[PDB]
RNA sequence: AAACCGGGCACUACGGUGAGACGUGAAAACACCCGAUCCCAUUCCGACCUCGAUAUGUGGAAUCGUCUUGCGCCAUAUGUACUGAGAUUGUUCGGGAGACAUGGUCCAAGCCCGGUGA
């Protein structure tokens, strides 16, 4: 690594969707490092076919 | 002539947590973030006011993380998957095995015999299924046995017949808390817990079992 | 030390071992380094640009002649990159591309909109059509680096 | 491109018979005298020899290279060879183990040709 | 519209000072021939500028204390990873560094070797374990294992998981999606 | 001690340079496996190189051996092309390819350091 080169970086921490506690590095973006939280938010998405709509319709 | 093939199961719990890192190592880790931070670019205050001129308070919820030692380790409770989280646990059952030196219950890993089935594998997921009830929350390691042993009569005990013993490796996956069945007794042990328990077979099994 | 790590040499090398043939344990396959590179239309001129790479990276890219920007990670800022790349995994449904012995990802604004850190400063962020991620493996084949990919993707719901 | 063979430079004037080579491997670090007309070893030192391997804590660093160019630099005055003359490899600069080595051998009052 | 100025503080992120400026020993004696001559670089002038107003102390470098890995409250220590006796002692300087960094090379050389030859042992008593085998079931227990990683199967972190966060998180995830 | 083994230099295309298969890490040697704090490396990166660090792990990459071969290279035809001298308008006396074809990949072999033998 070549000195006077590379942006400062700074420690943060993770937690998952269980509860686990991760320190990883990150570019310096922020004055403290700070926890982070992930949440099941996976988004699946769902759409309503023909034949459900028609059920859902006329029955 | 030479037959009765058995087949063993080595279930596994990993490890929950990361173990204790060397302190010359956790030291070096810290001063190599320390010294290369004065040789790195600096980003002025008003790029990082971008984030704390809406650093916004709100009702706040502050996070615990769970310690590493649990309760089960404190009162040292064995059938639990919740103790020793750094270690890796592995299941011993209580009952008969396959060999005949007496008629006394001894500890030991879950055994089939195998008779007829295509492979070795379908051999020791039946012997697992056989204690824990259902495969769901299994997972195989390999259609290859990991280690086998072979058993041959000495001059004290002629009537054993020669056979052939061959360790397979399972892993839990996510459940906790196992049905265990068709044995009396069961544990969840360390490495050096499974070699105290096994002093006739230690030198074995410290082979077999990566630490 | 940290989990990336500690996790390949712990769980996935003796698994690999007991679960391919291999004649010695220096065959098992590894991670060698990761390329980052920008997708193909891009500006070359605004700050903002330059920004969103040298953030997520954590090293200065290369430039050359400007035709060409790259990032190569390695070591411990490679691990670092994938288990940052890894956590934020579990909250799509990201698809990557396996090669012979390479693993391509798309890392597009949407990515970047779901990185927690990333969620200020998105600023940086937008009008970029993103970046693309290579995971080079020592595996001499697909099989192997499917394996090595499945491994080190690790959710908690399932 | 296919790799030329390495010649040694041509003759101008003079002579200059005696070629110091240097060689170094993970545990222990060498220098050889070579008088190029007989292909002998007019003087060697390393850090491998049973009366150098047990004075000396590290025998492959910096500071043996060091040391071993001064004990060749002496061996060499004993043998009444004043000068000597470099060759480097491909891989060889004027840096680290071969820099400790050519140091310590002008340091001990040998002239480099 | 495009704002000028923010694009003139990332390229003032990108051209940032650092605590302390490093020079190459060729780069070094340019710059002393430079401040005979009477000339000074704009990287130069900035550094003079840092140390008027402090220095490495007032762009967040110490020695006697240096930053622990991870956030506040959240340290090896805190976590009861690490007693706080059996932490090494050092300063942020190259003397303790060399000391630091060679004992890290043998004691990670030495982890290293133990785990190599840990799955070296094992390798050899599976191919062993192989060659024991009848003919069908030697056959068929040479095939590789193509079956991908469980992703149920965690990965161990710093700390376990809580009992009552996982089944919180996917109760709310699950009601709020119906 | 006189042989052998490892490394460095030297010799060298029959000794070069590729491919495939099989082996080999001697109580020693070489390399790799490990790290990036200082030197050094990177128009980004320990990828290369460098500096460190290895009671014994690995010969996966390279490095050593054994065979099989491909290009080459060496040796050798037989005939022909072409050609020097000479005019039976070249009836003589000499030289002699390229492409083929046949074999071989030898034999011999110096100095220093370390190890085993001692
Ligand atoms: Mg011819």
């Amino acid at each position: 690594m070549k000195k006077g080169v590379h942006p400062q970086m700074q420690w943060i921490s993770y937690v998952t969707q269980s509860g686990r506690l991760m320190h990883v590095m990150m570019t310096r973006i922020h004055h403290v490092g700070k926890v982070y939280h992930f949440g099941a938010k996976r988004q699946l998405a769902q759409s309503i076919g023909q034949i459900a709509k028609f059920k859902r319709r006329f029955n | 002539s030479s037959e009765k093939i058995v087949a063993s199961v080595l279930f596994e719990r990993l490890r929950v947590v990361i173990p204790k890192p060397d302190p010359a190592v956790y030291a070096f880790q810290e001063f190599k973030f320390n010294w290369q931070q004065q040789f790195r670019r600096r980003y002025p205050d008003e790029f990082l006011d971008i984030a704390k001129n809406r650093a916004k308070g709100e009702y706040q919820m502050d996070y615990v993380p769970a310690p590493r030692i649990t309760e089960a380790d404190k009162n040292n409770d064995r059938k639990s998957l919740y103790r020793a989280l750094d270690k890796k646990l592995y299941l011993l059952i209580f009952g008969k095995p396959f060999g005949a030196t007496s008629d006394e219950p001894v500890w030991h890993f879950p055994e089939k015999v195998y008779d007829s089935e295509p492979t070795l594998r379908k051999c020791a997921e039946s012997a697992l299924k056989s204690v824990l009830g259902d495969l769901t929350h299994t997972y195989f390691v390999g259609n290859a046995p990991m280690a086998h042993m072979a058993i041959q009569p000495t001059e004290e005990t002629p009537d054993l017949p020669s056979y052939k013993r061959f360790f397979f490796k399972c892993s839990v996956v996510a459940a906790s808390k196992y049905n265990i069945s068709n044995c009396e007794d069961f544990v969840w042990v360390t490495k050096d817990e499974l070699l105290e328990f096994l002093p006739e077979q230690a030198e074995f099994f410290n082979k077999m079992i990566i630490s | 030390m940290f989990p990336l790590n500690f996790h390949y040499e712990d769980v996935s090398r003796q698994d690999l071992l007991l679960k391919l043939n291999y004649a010695n344990v220096m065959e098992v396959p590894g991670l060698c380094e990761i390329r980052v590179v920008p997708k193909a239309p891009y500006n070359f001129i605004i700050k903002n640009g330059k920004l969103a790479m040298e953030i997520p990276c954590g090293q200065k890219f290369i430039q050359t002649q400007d035709l060409a920007r790259q990032s190569t990670l390695r070591g411990h800022g490679m691990s670092n990159f994938l288990v940052r790349i890894l956590t934020v995994m579990s909250l799509l449904d990201f698809p990557v591309e396996i090669r012979k012995n390479s693993i391509q990802f798309s890392m597009e604004t949407e990515f970047c909109e779901f990185s927690p850190e990333l969620e200020d400063h998105f600023e940086i962020f937008e009008h970029i059509r993103g970046f693309n991620v290579t995971i080079v493996t020592s595996a001499n084949t697909q099989d192997e680096t499917l394996l090595l990919w499945s491994g080190f993707l690790q959710k908690d719901e399932g | 491109v296919i790799p030329p063979a390495v010649r040694p430079p041509r003759l101008f004037d003079y002579l200059k018979p005696y070629v110091l080579k240097m060689h170094f491997t993970n545990k222990f670090v060498h220098a050889q005298v070579i008088h190029s007309p007989t292909a002998t070893v007019a003087c060697a030192a390393s850090s491998q020899e049973k009366a150098l391997r047990e004075t000396m804590g590290v025998t492959r660093d910096v500071a043996a290279a060091s040391k071993i160019g001064k004990i060749l630099g002496e061996r060499l005055l004993m043998k009444d060879i004043p000068a000597v003359a470099i060759h480097m490899k491909k891989e060889q600069r004027y840096h680290g183990k071969v820099k400790a080595v050519i140091d310590s051998v002008r340091e001990a009052g040998v002239k480099l040709l | 519209r495009i704002s000028d100025e923010k694009q003139k503080l990332y390229e003032q992120c990108l051209n940032a000072p650092c605590p302390v400026r490093s020079l190459t020993p060729k780069e070094a004696e340019r710059e002393a021939q430079r401040e005979k001559l009477g000339l000074i670089s704009k990287d130069k002038q900035r550094d003079m500028e840092i140390q008027k107003k402090g220095g490495a102390a007032a762009m967040g470098i110490n020695t006697d204390e240096p930053m622990r890995i991870g956030t506040a409250g959240l340290d090896y220590v805190s976590l009861g990873i690490f007693s706080a006796d059996e932490l090494v002692k050092y300063k942020v300087t190259a003397e303790d560094g060399e000391r630091l960094a060679k004992e890290n090379s043998k004691v990670l050389m030495r982890e290293h070797r133990e785990r190599r030859a840990a799955e070296t042992v094992l390798l050899n008593m599976k191919k062993a374990a192989i060659e024991a085998l009848p003919e069908k079931l030697k056959m068929a227990a040479l095939e590789p294992d193509l079956t991908p990683f469980p992703a149920n199967r965690g990965m161990a972190t710093l700390t376990p998981p809580i009992e009552g966060y996982l089944e919180k998180v996917m109760d709310a995830a699950k009601k709020s999606s119906s």
